[PDB]
């Protein structure tokens, strides 16, 4: 019938020649939908394959010797590291823009803005701007609750006043998720069990200021759940945002599957949640109401980024298949109304994000 | 001192 | 420091164990201030939770299989329907009083008197009395102007001589209200753009017979307005009630907020108008003067009913809080006099409803 | 025919 969502395959990295073995979390990066960096070791020579999403049939290979390469979200600026050695280049003008030598190895790092790179060390998190004459700044000391985890993600709210470090580990035979939520303003950090999450700005009707929301999904002991809470003191004059919780489904076949990524469309006020084994869920950011759910990938998915054009989510999966899913603006309302038999939601979404159904 | 990437 | 009104929280349905997901238009009903009926899906077992407002702490749960449950306004008599199947039980006597299988599904239905249930199908409205052997009687065919709308309300004047069926729909990125006002006597029906409304008996000075007023609020393209008109032909010998019209205010934050409920206190001749997002307005029934306006709920409201005890209005919001606002009799006159600097309206209400200020 | 609410 119809579908809420709109699925579409953009690429098949293997058609480009990329070895399947490099299509994974530690060799393939997608800091945004503009590029995909894959580090391959062709021969005794290690190199980076930079795929320009607006020109897929022309990947450019360059020799590197970094243990990690992460492209800027907007420009052909790349951050390369080797141990404690960190260097940033502007590929087009062939120069080294900045360089820093950390006192600890960087276990995980990713761009968190157009001009800032987050650095995660076994015991602390740093933010490093590209803006002028700068160096790493320690944002906070890691919490003991993540000691030992494999760092898989670091996120930030719009104003960078709320940081979220996330790690996972094998415990009690199930992938357990460990998150640290640090408050830059109150110099305090809270431990939280969670697998995937994201922040988002939301303009509650009757509020003059936006609200900063924190939304995470976790498959805990009580099974799957998804929370949506307002983080920090609500803007003077605003109404608090009612924390919402709803369970996230997991079919019997999906025994050890869990939340792996989450993007939020400020355009539709929708939450995309993708599990490790290809399941996509749609939830209303405002109510947490689960709109749609189905499987969009048989192969596991290890990386995603907001899909700017469609306001959706784009990710790569083990097969080297670049997939994207967004809101089918022409039918979402009709689907919610007819299929979901949820007039209220449908009525709200239609008026809220100026949609038509 | 030495660059992690070689440009052409 | 004073206030016209007098706010009060009665309950927090969550403190009673009600799932926040069932605190909504289609699963929570409040046909009066004597009961609240929530339909929950505890397990694979559907059931109804009846909450006796005079004994909140002791909700009673009963397995049901009805797609809708509405409690009689005065007795533990419940209307339960499943598709075209309609039954009515007296819970205490645990017996099926009367039963009827409609020929069309009922999309909306609500008690309109201590003994009559109104049934709305896609193309007609019926009345069904519990008085003896009766059956449903078609009152009128639905006007095409509500074809497609989501039925949200049905109201009647004291003598069930005027019938109002209200619907809403998402049109032009805003909730537009479509009302159908039927005249039982003249067998004719007039289309009106409106969101909320209510009838009321009012005895204009110099008139021996009460007058039947019809008040409705709407946020049309010309912004929000509230009308108060006499409906039908003035009783022989009565003067006609001069139609009133005023602006209902919506702040800038309230962008898509609209009227959602209205209750009129014959006791103080005041109109209580609550918006979809928790705003409360107080107007004089007679003049249509706005006496007070300010926010009473941060969570949207989806159901109200007259609050008999205080002669005010009592509704429930998405959080599960049971709210109630009424005239603060000891201090509604001074407020008007000193804060609104409206001696005339103050002097009029004092004398008119027999108050003191 | 049947009942839509099981009573105690």
């Amino acid at each position: 019938q119809i579908l809420p969502i709109r699925f579409q395959e953009h690429l098949q990295l293997q058609n480009l020649g990329i070895n399947p073995a490099n299509i994974g979390f530690s060799t393939l990066t997608m800091e945004s939908d503009k590029f995909i960096c894959i580090r391959e070791k062709v021969g005794e020579q290690a190199q980076v394959v930079i795929i320009d999403m607006n020109d897929p049939s022309n990947p450019i290979r360059r020799p590197i010797s970094a243990d990690s390469a992460i492209m800027n979200p907007a420009s052909k600026v790349i951050a390369l590291k080797a141990g404690k050695t960190l260097q940033i280049f502007n590929i087009e003008m062939k120069s080294k823009m900045k360089a820093h030598t950390m006192t600890d190895d960087v276990t995980f790092w990713k761009w968190i803005s157009l001009n800032t790179v987050a650095l995660v060390t076994d015991n602390a998190v740093y933010h490093w701007s590209m803006e002028g004459e700068s160096q790493p700044v320690k944002m906070f000391d890691r919490h003991s609750s993540l000691a030992g985890c494999q760092i898989i993600n670091y996120r930030t709210d719009a104003k960078q006043k709320w940081l979220l470090l996330t790690g996972i580990s094998a415990q009690q035979n199930r992938v357990v998720g460990a998150m640290q939520l640090y408050s830059v303003d109150r110099k305090v950090s809270q431990p939280i069990e969670g697998h995937a999450a994201s922040f988002a700005q939301f303009k509650m009707e009757g509020n003059a200021e936006e609200s900063t929301l924190f939304c995470f999904a976790v498959r805990g002991q009580a099974g799957g759940k998804l929370h949506i809470i307002e983080v920090g003191t609500p803007p003077t004059g605003n109404q608090p945002f009612p924390k919402k919780a709803v369970d996230v489904f997991f079919p019997p076949e999906a025994q050890n599957d869990f939340p792996v990524a989450m993007q939020i469309s400020e355009k539709h006020d929708v939450v995309f949640l993708i599990t490790k084994y290809g399941y996509i869920h749609l939830y209303d950011l405002e109510t947490g109401t689960c709109i749609y759910m189905n499987r969009i990938s048989g192969e596991t998915i290890f990386v995603t980024a907001p899909h700017e054009a469609t306001a959706g989510i784009i990710g790569v999966n083990r097969k080297g298949q670049v997939l994207s899913v967004c809101v089918e603006e022409e039918n979402i309302i009709p689907y919610i109304t007819n299929v979901l038999q949820n007039p209220d939601l449908a009525l709200r979404m239609a008026v809220r994000n100026n949609l038509a159904g | 001192d030495t660059n992690l990437i070689e440009f052409e």
